[PDB]
């Protein structure tokens, strides 16, 4: 048929709402874009880490995911630049770019 | 709907902020601001103890 | 919680307990304190969509 995809999983709560997932939305649950910087300092790491703040793309909670917004969280852990868990595989992670 | 095909939730724990301000409890200017023109008795039975 | 103009609870106990469960993570949740002159100045997330 083609090409192999490679599907990478992501551990979410159970009672996540299903309308989230029927738009463009983030696997790690909390929008983290440089495009949504506001031109401070350190803005885009609080954008993308600091849950006293709420999602911008969903402004009334702060994740939809837990375990994957924060930082040294399990979505965190596994597919972050800095720890490689994935990083002798030759296999592509999709959600490195996350 | 918001600007998307965003289904939004207002649902009545969001207005805790709204009614639990203890701003309900003040009715000064409510009660003695109405209380001019005043009416008479129309024979009180369980206003008084 | 950003604006007063009304007089708090009169337990100041209660009034403490019945501000800081509002405000503790608002968007628009106020500063630290509120100003005697000035604005509440409403603290800005890092982004918006």
């Amino acid at each position: 048929h083609g090409q192999d995809a490679v599907c990478e999983f992501i551990a979410t709560p159970v009672a996540t709402d299903i309308n989230y997932f029927r738009r463009p939305c983030n696997p790690r649950g909390r929008a983290a874009g440089g495009v949504y910087a506001g031109d401070k300092e350190g803005d885009v790491i609080a954008l993308m880490y600091d849950h006293g703040q709420s999602d911008p793309a969903r402004p009334f909670a702060a994740t939809a995911n837990p375990w994957a917004s924060q930082r040294f969280s399990y979505g965190d852990l596994l597919y972050n630049g800095a720890y490689h868990l994935n990083g002798a595989s030759p296999v592509l992670s999709p959600c490195f770019k996350f | 709907w918001g600007k998307d095909h965003q289904v939004l939730r207002l649902s009545m724990e969001n207005a805790v902020g709204t009614v639990c301000h203890p701003s309900l409890m003040n009715i000064d200017a409510a009660v003695g601001g109405v209380n001019h023109d005043p009416v008479e008795a129309a024979n009180p039975y369980g206003a008084y103890v | 919680y950003l604006g007063r103009g009304a007089p708090p609870l009169l337990d100041n106990a209660a009034a403490v307990y019945l501000r800081n469960a509002v405000v503790a993570g608002n968007r628009l949740g106020p500063a630290q304190p509120l100003p005697v002159f000035g604005c509440a100045q409403v603290p800005r997330r890092a982004g918006m969509d």
